[PDB]
């Protein structure tokens, strides 16, 4: 018993895991993953950001790679993390050139090293992101409800640089995102009811 | 060049660290900042806004009537209306509020609170009430006079339509306070008006309310 | 008593002083204007408010899609940015009891009960008719009504004041928006305390007025 | 035969091992440890701090990890050291999310690297820690004697990031704590008699 | 010397990064710059042409 | 950037070393220091007592 | 819906892969590659540079080496990347001295390390490179059309320093080139028609 830290900048900024995926790799004789890096998946960060309406921040992405065992020993793989911004169409003919195009930003990192850390700037047509968008997607007149085409950051694409390695090890990739330079507007009420789906606001009760 | 040596703990990944990293897309200018009404630079401004307390929490109480407390004309003199625990972590009337929901992200909380009561009944409703507060370990009042030994005010339906109550700096972290309300006199309403009236409680935070030690919200949903 | 005259019309109202400015600002001009063309308060249809009334909601500018002179400029131009002055006056005698919470919800995402299906176009945009709260305790968005006071709001109590005046500036991420697509604000009247009377059932009318003050338009066509 | 170093700051500040634990890992077809990081366990640091009543210091935690052999070779594991502050309830459903919540501070380090070093700030309701507390725990009226609920730093939780690795090696973790910014008050007599239990002051003689 | 510690993400290769690197052929002077008509310092000048 | 080379004995853990490390919980303000009687800044003051 | 980045310096400067080659290595009981590091091979950078006539830039070469598997584990090879400027004749008697001559600039790098990064200066007789050269090669009177002998940067020669290692692993080398200090002159129309051959401007249609 018995204002510095109360600031919004320190409140919304924390390191959390927004994506968890492990691809099975044993014998292929492909391996890759892409995701829209959105805050509606991880449940604790979602409700954390449901408090505010519009948000302005720079996403800081850090990729942590761990290799498990399914004594051989752990070889050192080379991984490539590429960020695909919104507007780049993806006609995937893998084994050939899209990844290696100089337009998209890519980073190379080994297994044993400081985790790869990149800072994504603020990419928007409008002034800030829209967490709550009342309306429909584009002008289709019946277009999708609850999704604003104006705000899409892009897709995070990560693959292994080296060719097939004859091991039965499974590669585990963890992606942490800590926002910086956070600006808040229009605080809203918290949502006590559970999340039925990430696509809209429907509640069960 | 400049000889350097690695310090213990170099290369580790910390969750709470703050450092500059290489930008992903250089030579890119973000959209300029338009002025957006309601810029919130501190979480205390959200807490200082008044919120609704639910005083009607009981068995078989669901929906809109959980916000109001029914008071009829058939009640007797000196009957306990309700009690409001001040515990944020446990479930009182304060479980879901503006001060409660934000404090669940923290542990230590210290500051002075405020309570506002509003009478939603008709204009001709007469009678008086009593509004008392219980100090920590304050021998919760059996009927009336025990509540009178502390800070109290006599509130009338006809004169004042609102209540201003300043509570002196509670404290809690990881039975202390209470609010006692009784019937001073009978409820006097005319023949045309309804017999049952209600009330709505409010709570806000003062300028001395402080927070720290961020944590995870206990409620998953 | 004091009449508020804006444009070629006016409505008898209670004394207007210290009106609520949403988030402490007023709808200034963006750093032609409709101070004449579309100006005057547009009074919607009076809703019948009974003991079992859950509530009503009018999105902006959903109820204004086709209204009077303003209904022409909705589909006429390409973009706009508009402020709103909302005056809700509920007339009742001194023998009626109850409470009405008039709150403006910026960027209101609606929802459904016990299903994952997203509402359609006719369910979101109802036009002037307006909707009715399915579960006003949860606000239909999943949040709680107890903490809903964080928005701009005013209290209508049949004891003190029977009317309320809320001014809403332009709230958007973009400087201008699409008339038939996105709804910036939402107007909601929440009866926290139901009606009560000597008779079994009574009827209390509610009048709602909205003034698109200090706006602009671009993209002339048609 | 025949005042700089005599200062309290240099006297109480030294590197000592406050926790020693090694979990047996061979075949699981879990692995983790948490402890309250208190000074009453290690016997030399206890009596070292029994000299003073109230103490104000910032704990500096350093985790040293060594892998033994029960020639294969030593793979490089990825470990996660998370600090759980006081007030965070622990409903452990392992294999899922508590560890990865962005609220608690975590650090990642490999086997071969400079030892992970973090500085825990001063977390208290009162002005300084209480080594000697005369009274009972909370208000239970018969509540526990000798333990003050006002002072608890938290629990140090460490687990391996990677999944099960098919080796019979045992991981040994060593945690050293060197306090800094030490402020002393009310020196007391040393305790010559042995320690019967860490929960109270009872003596044998 | 000066004690330093490696930050997270050190040693990685970024595509969009801009930094100075060691030159391959030192003590080599490139040919001086003659004035060439139509110097284009911005891509918008090409777009503004009909 | 700035070329550097590792000195002999870099990366080792010393028990008596004094250096600054990254804080575990940033943006946290410890409780202010109230004045507590009997502040002892030196161990000789305890020895000088009979 | 609804000039800093538009600059030529940011437009032409991007990281792209101009050379992709992997030599088969299993049992030799040679291994090397050289190429003219020209921009006409990679199709996206070619048309990127076909927009302008004369260009002045300093090529920045970065070699990324990855080793695949055809559990043994990945040994650490030592590689040598040598740049051969224009005018150095190549009478290759391998296993003996040309590579190790002190005239050519060489760099040594391991497999696990930051990628080797060198900056090639501007080497020309004239003021800037010629992407479009109307004329013939040298004075042969019938000399080759479309190739200017005045502009040749050189050949990039890379080999492994160590001798034959008894493994069946294939070494994959990736060379990225990001130009800097870019100066543009005489913008031209884009070429919509596909590239039939890299030696000249012939089109199919």
């Amino acid at each position: 018993t018995v204002v510095s830290e109360t600031l919004v900048e320190n409140f919304l900024s924390r390191a959390a895991l927004v994506s968890k995926r492990s691809f099975e790799y044993k014998d292929h004789t492909k391996n890759f993953f892409k995701w829209t890096i959105n805050t509606r998946s991880f449940v604790q960060l979602r409700r954390k950001l449901e408090l505010f309406t519009y948000l302005r921040f720079d996403a800081e992405i850090t990729i942590l790679t761990t290799v498990a065992v399914n004594y051989v020993g752990l070889p050192d793989l080379t991984l490539q993390a590429m960020f695909v911004p919104t507007g780049a169409l993806t006609p995937e003919k893998q084994d050939s050139f899209h990844w290696q195009s100089g337009s998209n930003a890519s980073v190379f990192f080994k297994i044993s090293d400081p985790p790869a850390r990149i800072t994504i700037p603020f990419m928007c047509i409008n002034s800030a992101y829209s967490v709550f968008y009342d309306g429909f997607a584009g002008f289709e007149k019946n277009g999708l409800y609850g999704i604003n085409p104006a705000d899409t950051i892009g897709n995070l694409c990560v693959r292994i640089v080296n060719e097939h390695q004859p091991v039965g090890f499974t590669v585990t990739v963890r992606v942490y995102m800590k926002p910086k330079h956070i600006k808040a507007w229009a605080p809203r009420p918290p949502r006590t009811l559970p999340y039925m789906s990430i696509a809209n606001a429907n509640y069960k009760g | 060049g400049v000889p350097t040596y690695l310090l213990p703990g170099s290369g580790q990944f910390l969750t709470t660290d703050d450092h500059s990293s290489a930008p992903a897309l250089p030579c890119f200018n973000p959209t300029p900042e338009m002025h957006i009404p309601g810029q919130v630079r501190n979480m205390l401004e959200v807490v200082q806004v008044e919120s609704m307390m639910e005083i009607n929490n009981t068995e078989s109480a669901v929906g809109m009537e959980r916000l109001k407390v029914d008071i009829s004309a058939l009640t007797d003199v000196d009957q306990l209306l309700f009690n409001i625990p001040l515990d944020i972590q446990l479930d009182g009337p304060l479980r879901n509020t503006l001060v409660g929901n934000i404090s669940r992200y923290y542990t230590h909380w210290s500051g002075s609170l405020e309570m506002t009561f509003m009478f939603c009944g008709s204009f001709m409703a007469a009678g008086k009430l009593i509004l008392c507060y219980t100090p920590p370990g304050g021998s919760c009042p059996t009927t009336r006079e025990t509540a009178m030994l502390g800070t109290h005010i006599v509130w009338d339906f006809g004169l004042q339509s609102s209540v201003t109550l300043i509570i002196p700096w509670i404290s809690g972290s990881h039975n202390v306070g209470y609010v006692t309300c009784f019937m001073q006199t009978n409820l006097i309403v005319p023949s045309e008006s309804s017999d049952t009236c209600s009330l709505i409680g409010f709570i806000a935070a003062k300028d001395d309310f402080s927070l720290r030690l961020m944590r995870d919200s206990p409620d998953i949903g | 008593v004091l009449q508020l005259k804006l444009g070629n019309s006016a409505i008898v109202t209670q004394e207007a002083a210290n009106y609520c400015c949403a988030y402490g600002e007023w709808p200034n001009y963006l750093p032609t204007q409709p101070e004449t063309a579309t100006d005057r308060f547009y009074t919607l249809k009076s809703v019948k408010w009974e003991t079992g009334s859950t509530g009503w909601w009018w999105k902006l500018p959903d109820a204004l899609n086709n209204i009077g002179m303003f209904g022409q400029n909705v589909q006429h131009h390409y973009l706009y940015r508009s402020g709103f002055l909302i005056h809700v006056q509920c007339n009742a005698t001194k023998f009626h009891q109850g409470a009405l919470l008039v709150v403006a919800i910026p960027e209101h995402q609606r929802g459904a009960h016990n299903t994952n299906t997203s509402p359609g176009f006719d369910d979101i945009m109802k036009g002037e008719e307006g909707g009715t709260f399915n579960h006003p305790y949860v606000l239909d968005d999943g949040t709680s009504l107890a903490c809903a006071t964080i928005f701009p709001h005013q209290w209508i109590n049949l004891r003190t004041n029977n009317s309320a005046t809320i001014v809403l500036p332009w709230m958007n991420a973009a400087p201008m928006d699409f008339p038939l697509r996105h709804n910036q604000w939402t107007l909601a009247i929440i009866p926290v305390v139901p009606l009560g009377t000597r008779t079994t059932s009574s009827m209390v009318p509610i009048t709602v007025s909205i003034a698109p003050m200090c706006c602009e338009f671009n993209g002339l066509r048609h």
